RNA sequence: GGGGCUCUCGCUUCUGGCGCCAAGCGCCCGGCCGCGCGCCGGCCGGGCGCGACCCGCUCCGGGGACAGUGCCAGGUGGGG
RNA sequence: GCCCUCGGCCGAUCGAAAGGGAGUCGGGUUCAGAUCCCCGAAUCCGGAGUGGCGGAGAUGGGCGCCGCGAGGCGUCCAGUG
């Protein structure tokens, strides 16, 4: 005495739709992260414009994976050398390798940044 | 475009849900805008009338 | 009396270009899904068509009275289940390396199920009552047993759900159902029965095979016909007299 | 008085407004205080029915055993 | 999590480096890059659970009062500018 249909359409009626439970999972063991950050900084480029941003622009300027956003090389570079820096700008090379120019912040001098690295 | 005749956007009321329903009726020679027209068995034999 | 002043009736009236519709019962101008439709045009299809008598038959069944009182009849011989007949082969088990040996000690009389089983009992003349569904889908499986069952003079009846015939069996559906010997408390019952059953299938079985079904319009072809009939009719009535 | 009998078994036309998510009534179920005699007083909530008539077997209308389709037969067929 | 109520872009998706489409400009700087680097001035969008600060809402009226009065006290009444 109170099934009523006020409209003329019948929609499908909405059922449980239940998640998955697995028996056994398809992977045996997550496969490992790849683009760490040993892979994510390759190695850092020390020519004349590198060297010039360096003693002005308090600039790291660094080779890159392709796959690494500008995320992934702050945080990358940040854990790798102790560092904090201040923005990471990010090109593609006409090779084909990525250059990251990584500024460093106000109280830290990439000059000794690089001086500690090896790349003076 | 394409047709030499005018087109009469009219504006009704939805009997069942609150709406406006807009029709795009053939515009009989005669109707003008801000003009109530009658569409239905007991309507009157006026131009625009159906 | 006490009644506060700003309390009155704001009546809404449904006339045609007044106050919108109420959301009222539709159900009769649904656009239903296409199962739904096809399943009630089958319904109205087999009374629309001219059925013949060996389909139509399966139409009458049994009433409320005669129907509760054969299957209650009929729950006192339910085969036994899969956890009795273990129970019971274990008990035997045990009770033969005792020292029973075999004793069949009079296996009970049980219902028969199965619409092959139960046309073979027929055959041989070893059924005492045919319990048929009225809904078997595929109905073939028993169009002939009506027949079968009048040739061989074996009662015969028709009871309303295959449904009702699988949970006597301990399933979901069962086409017909078949009485073999019956217990001596029980005989009058099943005389009880029997009787009845034959008046109203096997003896009438002669009108049974003539009844074709069907053949009735829709509700609003019959209100049609009956109008023009009536317009007719009363035009006739003041020209005579 | 008033029924077999009829059109109605209707609510919207002088205006370039407005219009939904129910008022009203009735029946109940909670919590609160309390005459502290129960249909018993009042207060904070919730449900149902009528409001919005009942029944029915094709959504409504138009065709309809034709059209159409499948196969064969005859005609036409430089369109190819 | 389930239930009630409401819920037609009525059709997936793709389709513009000249259509639509929020919000960046000035100066300096290289051998070759800049409205992107540096300096200096802005600005849009998004977020903030424990609420970041303010301001608005919003702080009045009547009557009994206390009190030399002002100013305070108490019972009511308003207050989504
Ligand atoms: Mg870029
Ligand atoms: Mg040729
Ligand atoms: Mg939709
Ligand atoms: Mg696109
Ligand atoms: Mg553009
Ligand atoms: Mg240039």
């Amino acid at each position: 005495k109170k099934k009523i249909r006020t409209s003329p359409t019948f929609r499908r009626p909405k059922t449980l739709r239940l998640r998955r439970q697995p028996k056994y999972p398809r992977k045996s063991a997550p496969r490992r992260n790849k683009l760490d950050h040993y892979a994510i900084i390759k190695f850092p480029l020390t020519t004349e414009s590198a060297m010039k941003k360096i003693e002005d622009n308090n600039t790291l300027v660094f080779i890159v994976d392709v796959k690494a956003n500008k995320h992934q090389i702050k945080q990358a570079v940040k854990k790798l050398y102790d560092i904090d820096v201040a923005k990471v700008n990010t090109l593609i090379r006409p090779d084909g390798e990525k250059k990251a120019y990584v500024r460093l912040a106000p109280d830290y001098d990439a000059l000794d940044v690089a001086n500690k690295i090896g790349i003076i | 475009p394409g047709r030499g005749a005018p087109l009469a956007k009219v504006v009704f009321r939805d009997p069942y849900r609150f709406k406006k329903r807009t029709e795009l009726f053939i515009a009989a020679e005669g109707i003008h805008t801000g003009q109530f027209v009658y569409c239905g068995k007991k309507a009157q034999l006026n131009i625009g009338n159906v | 009396k006490v009644v506060n002043p700003l309390f009155e009736k704001r009546p809404k009236n449904f006339g045609i270009g007044q106050d919108i519709q109420p959301k009222r019962d539709l159900t009769r101008f649904v656009k239903w899904p296409r199962y739904i439709r096809l399943q009630r045009q089958r319904a109205i299809l087999y009374k629309r068509l001219k059925v013949p008598p060996a389909i139509n038959q399966f139409t009458q069944a049994l009433d409320r009275q005669t129907a509760t009182q054969l299957l209650k009849l009929a729950h006192k011989y339910r085969p036994e289940t899969k956890q009795e007949k273990k129970q019971r082969l274990l008990a035997r088990a045990e009770k033969k390396a005792a020292g029973k040996g075999d004793v069949p000690t009079k296996r009970p009389p049980v219902l028969r199920a199965g619409v092959n089983t139960v046309t073979t009992l027929v055959e041989n003349k070893k059924a005492q009552l045919v319990v048929i569904a009225h809904d078997v889908d595929p109905i073939e499986l028993v169009v002939f047993l009506p027949a079968l069952c009048r040739k061989m003079g074996v009662p015969y009846c028709i009871i309303k759900g295959k449904a009702r015939l699988g949970r006597l069996v301990h399933r979901k559906t069962c086409t017909t159902v078949a009485f073999t010997q019956v217990n001596s408390e029980d005989k009058g019952a099943l005389a009880k029965l029997v009787e009845a059953i034959r008046t109203n299938y096997n003896d009438r079985y002669d009108e049974i095979r003539r009844h074709w079904g069907g053949n009735v319009l829709g509700p609003k072809s019959v209100a049609r016909i009956a109008k023009l009939e009536k317009a007719k009719a009363k035009e006739l009535a003041t020209k005579l007299g």
